[PDB]
């Protein structure tokens, strides 16, 4: 599932036994209820750049 | 950076400028507050081992704003496989003496897992890279903070698409080519050791660090990025271990 469109996760994407699939997210970010979007948890998160993010 | 523009000032928040004795010698990305990512080649010639500093939130050369942090570096960490002189496993993990503060203009690029960066961020087309490195082959360097958008090619396309020069190095699985062979567009002398970032669903990952060229945006050659990826799990077990005596560390790779 991984191997294909990144499992359809926006981050990091694990496989399991059969048709299993969990997305993750890098430290500073938090998987929503979607099991597949990540959402900052902190104020300078990785790779978001806060003059763009801001505006 | 030849053929770029000017990176707005706080677009690029990772890239990291490397001086020695106060003089310009590499780029570098932060990848979150106390490391740097860089290339193993910046230190070839390094004897001022103690006078290494690396500073972000830098835009102008010119003028001290309030944004630049300077942090001493503690500890150059190089694969044991690269040999100085030469430009296969081009890396280098930098530790910083203290965290560098997050800001709006000090932000860390985020290191990918290997997968998602061998199955996802290798397809992501274009990338940016960006330096204070020369602005021509045998130019003066920029003052302001450069950025160029460049793609990537698969390396049998890259050595396809290139013109025979004779002693040129080899582009090995730790390498990558990207960018242009009309000689308009490329890094250059300078920007070594400085990201290549990629775009992937609203968030940027280190996929490359500036490593080497034949002249810089000359007809018939691309610029050759050291394959991050490959150094993912290496990185990642160095960045859970204690600091150890002595600036340089040559670790074991894989
Ligand atoms: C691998 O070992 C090495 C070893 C040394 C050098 C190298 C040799 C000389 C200089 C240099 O002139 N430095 C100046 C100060 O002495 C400076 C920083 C430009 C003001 C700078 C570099 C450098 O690291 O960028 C280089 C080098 O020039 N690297 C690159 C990187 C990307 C290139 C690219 N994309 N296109 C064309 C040429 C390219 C050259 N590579
Ligand atoms: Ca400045």
């Amino acid at each position: 599932i991984c191997v294909n469109e990144n499992g359809g996760c926006e981050q990091y994407c694990s496989d399991h036994t059969g048709t299993k699939r969990s997305c993750r997210c890098h430290e500073g970010y938090s998987l929503l209820a979607d099991g597949v979007s990540c959402t900052p948890t902190v104020e300078y998160p990785c790779g978001k750049i806060p003059i763009l993010e801001k505006r | 950076i030849v053929g770029g523009k000017v990176c707005p000032k706080g677009e690029c928040p990772w890239q990291v400028l490397l001086l020695v004795n106060g003089a310009q010698l590499c780029g570098g990305t932060l990848i979150n507050t106390i490391w740097v990512v860089s290339a193993a080649h910046c230190f070839d010639k390094i004897k001022n081992w103690r006078n290494l500093i690396a500073v972000l939130g830098e835009h102008d050369l010119s003028e001290h704003d309030g944004d630049e942090q300077s942090r001493r570096v503690a500890q150059v960490i190089i694969p044991s496989t690269y040999v100085p002189g030469t430009t296969n496993h081009d890396i280098a993990l930098l530790r910083l003496h203290q965290p560098v503060v997050l800001t709006d203009h000090v932000v860390p690029l985020c290191l990918p897992e290997r997968t998602f960066s061998e199955r996802t961020l290798a397809f992501v087309r274009f990338s940016l890279v960006s330096g204070w490195g020369q602005l021509l082959d045998r130019g003066a360097t920029a003052l302001e903070l450069m950025v160029l958008n460049v793609p990537r090619l698969m390396t049998q396309d890259c050595l396809q698409q290139s013109r025979k020069v004779g002693d040129s190095p080899n582009i090995t699985e730790y390498m990558f080519c990207a960018g242009y062979s009309d000689g308009s567009k490329d890094s250059c002398k300078g920007d070594s050791g400085g990201p290549h970032a990629t775009h992937y669903r609203g968030t940027w990952y280190l996929t490359g660090i500036v490593s080497w060229g034949q002249g810089c945006a000359t007809v018939g050659h691309f610029g050759v990025y050291t394959r991050v990826s490959q150094y993912i799990e290496w990185l990642q077990k160095l960045m859970r271990s204690e600091p150890r005596p002595g600036v340089l560390l040559r670790a074991p790779f894989p």
